[PDB]
RNA sequence: UGGAGAGUUUGAUCCUGGCUCAGGACGAACGCUGGCGGCGUGCUUAACACAUGCAAGUCGAACGGAAAGGCCCUUUCGGGGGUACUCGAGUGGCGAACGGGUGAGUAACACGUGGGUGAUCUGCCCUGCACUUUGGGAUAAGCCUGGGAAACUGGGUCUAAUACCGAAUACACCCUGCUGGUCGCAUGGCCUGGUAGGGGAAAGCUUUUGCGGUGUGGGAUGGGCCCGCGGCCUAUCAGCUUGUUGGUGGGGUGAUGGCCUACCAAGGCGACGACGGGUAGCCGGCCUGAGAGGGUGACCGGCCACACUGGGACUGAGAUACGGCCCAGACUCCUACGGGAGGCAGCAGUGGGGAAUAUUGCACAAUGGGCGCAAGCCUGAUGCAGCGACGCCGCGUGAGGGAUGACGGCCUUCGGGUUGUAAACCUCUUUCAGCACAGACGAAGCGCAAGUGACGGUAUGUGCAGAAGAAGGACCGGCCAACUACGUGCCAGCAGCCGCGGUAAUACGUAGGGUCCGAGCGUUGUCCGGAAUUACUGGGCGUAAAGAGCUCGUA
């Protein structure tokens, strides 16, 4: 509020927040769809939904939106959930 | 980045430094990982001692000397040894020792007789 | 600071002569003032205090400096009494006085404080300067011709120079072989009384 | 290396036992007094409220550009074009989480010490290996225009990137299935084990000592989490707990874990003091002490916590985000009443509180830090200076000679004694101050420019003149060094205790004298010692305080 760098950082932090929010919302939607598909009980749609969701997860990990460990945990959980079914 | 800095000691008029290895984020007089020499600029030849092997180790792991420490490392030849450009030549101008008090005592006694 | 008042007062009060050759003390060897003749009550504290006053008014050392000296002497690994005596004797002004270059300790202190001397090639004007082994005390060339040093250099028949000191040059150089031991000190009073007083 | 006692209960004694005193210390304050220097140190109270000025920027070698200097073409002197040397504003990167302040909260894994992590993260830095392919859509700025008092903000058009986005490759990495060997400390770990499937990136700039981008192996640094042990007072606080104790499946996290959640079981803690109440930042250290111990946490150094009060997340490698954001509240300010702005416990400074604590100073010359290839820029960090006997240390205020011992004072036995070698005088020396001249180190530094020290013309050195400009405070009945006179009279007063004042006071007041200290000397406050007076070292209980009324018996 008092220092030029702070005002510039206000704007830039806002734009970064918008981007991160979009990425996280997309990831959450993909996970939700996959979970619903597994709940339905069909394997093939769950199969390539898992593939697409894993790709989205580690691609978001590359962007820095989520930590690579978080992507690994989510991928492992989804794969184990599919394997159990 | 771990750096090889100079911390300040001594009293107000006479700064005497220690060549310390410390993180760049710590304060000047903060905790030090290691002490690898000392540097007293107040003397006429400005005594410099650097423990060569520890300096070599810390340069090997990637510590970054500050400008005064870089100048000192060049003077003692440690920097050149680490790089290897002209060789490892000691340019250190050691302080010239002062004759013993006993020498002067006997000299005065003989001068009397 | 310094003590500048009459010197004979302290000698009369302490019952001994501290200057060494003063006639007034011999004329009246009793304490000063109106009641210098009254009999005194005897107390160990009084004797110890008077011994300390003798020591610190012979050498012209104030109480705080004397206490520092006593702490230093006690800390040393010898014995306290002679350690204190040797520390007192190692003062520059005392060295100048015992070297036969000053009639009295006061004038030795005055000469030292005025920077008429020079120890180890560097000018020193500090009466409390302590002198170590193989120390060479010299008079600077400018003041060699002054009347004080003149009459000091032509009356070298007074009090003998102790063993630990030795004047070697016709210009009255001083050499210090080692710090004096209790045997060669040759001082009045009793060190044990001072040690007892400062342990109270 | 190393422990000292004295007074006070009685007519007198011994003992027990309390009180008091002699010592040391201080972030001190007050009284009287006060010359200098060196080195330190200075809001302990209101985490009270804050005027003003500074305390975090930087990069044109990421980018479009051209507001201000430079240069060059042009001219009517109004200016106009180019340049990219350069650079305001802007996009972008890195920094801003360090450094600096404070001690409110916190009795807690906060701190100290030692471990564990087969349960974990780590930007910049160092060092191996592999890469750095390909395409696209915007937008700030600019221009035009609207709203509002202002703060600020809407629309249209337009433009660039190392800004943003899609794909390929990676098979070193991530996930899953099967499978081999091996080490264990059980989950498990390791052999970059093998094998099948799926998948995960990058950015260019610059001609000059050239700087950069991405993945991955290993270092280095900085962390996170868990645990043993250790350091307050209070049962006139005995019960406490329901995500609370454990399991399973999920979720969540960098990571383990009731961290969260559904279900299940009924546990878990507590007289070895749970649960409450009070107080408190912790430590290296500091003071005291013979030591054990006691008190303490100022400076300096480490860790924690907080940033008007209370919640919350965002960005980021990293956030109690002091000089960031959002909300609520209190307070202060502006308003065209529609709405807005602010946060000194940063450096100085102001008001208030108080017994009491400083300059709205100088410099980036040195060290440390941020950005930059670099030159360089920023840095109230820091280096210095100013103020305060606030502390420690050192020095001076003169030295030698000088008498049947001058004058004056005071006492007197009227003789004389004391001030007193003190003084007067005769010489000597000038320390420190004063004046004059010269004048540093701190910089084997920085700079490819010619120079560069804030301190500072200081310290210091050499000359000049002259004892010339330089001493006060407390105390003097005993403890406890040091006594007389006059004044006063159970008054005025003193006093740490014992106790002193009743016309002849060594105890009040004042003068002579004396003693102890000395630029200080005393008083008050606080802690330790003396105190073996909480006794571990090192005490006691028949009559001095002290054996439960007596047994049985739980831990």
């Amino acid at each position: 509020a008092n220092i030029k760098s702070q005002i510039k950082r206000i704007r830039t932090n806002e734009r970064r927040r918008l981007r991160n929010q979009s990425v996280k919302s997309s990831l959450r939607t993909a996970i939700r769809g996959f979970r619903e598909a597994v709940d339905a009980g069909d394997k093939d749609k769950a199969s390539e939904l898992l593939h697409a969701t894993s790709r989205k997860l580690d691609k978001a990990a590359s962007k820095g939106v989520i930590h690579p460990n978080q992507a690994a945990n989510k991928k492992s959980a989804l794969a184990l959930a599919l394997n159990k079914l | 980045a771990v750096k090889i800095k100079l911390t300040r000691l001594g009293k107000i008029r006479n700064p005497q430094y220690r060549i310390i290895v410390a993180d760049a984020r710590t304060r000047r007089d903060g905790r030090a990982i290691e002490v690898i020499g000392r540097y007293h600029p107040k003397e006429e030849p400005s005594l410099i001692q650097i423990d060569s092997e520890r300096a070599q180790y810390w340069l090997g792991v990637g510590a970054q000397p500050t400008e005064p420490v870089l100048a000192l490392l060049k003077i003692t030849g440690d920097w050149q040894k680490f790089k290897g450009l002209p060789g490892a030549e000691g340019t250190l101008k050691v302080k010239e020792p002062k004759p013993s008090k006993l020498d002067l005592f006997n000299a005065a006694l003989a001068e009397a007789e | 600071a310094r003590y500048t008042g009459p010197a004979t007062r302290k000698s009369r009060r302490l019952g001994v002569d501290l200057v060494g050759g003063d006639q007034s003390f011999e004329k009246r060897p009793y304490p000063p003032g109106q009641h210098g003749r009254a009999r005194i009550k005897e107390s160990e504290y009084r004797q110890q205090l008077q011994e300390k006053q003798k020591a610190r008014f012979s050498y012209g050392v104030m109480e705080k400096q004397f206490r520092r000296y006593y702490e230093e002497a006690n800390r040393q690994p010898g014995k306290t009494g002679d350690n204190l005596l040797r520390i007192l004797e190692s003062r520059l002004d005392n060295v100048v006085y015992r070297a036969g270059l000053a009639r009295t300790r006061r004038m030795a202190r005055q000469l030292v404080s005025h920077g008429h001397f020079l120890v180890n090639g560097v000018k020193v004007d500090i009466p409390s300067y302590r002198v170590s082994q193989y120390d060479i005390i010299d008079v600077k060339e400018k003041s060699l011709n002054t009347l004080p040093f003149q009459i000091a250099r032509e009356t070298a028949g007074e009090r003998p120079i102790p063993s630990w000191l030795q004047v070697v040059g016709e210009r009255q150089r001083i050499l210090v072989h080692q710090l004096p031991e209790r045997a060669q000190i040759d001082v009045p009073l009793t060190e044990q009384l001072i040690v007892e007083l400062y342990s109270k």
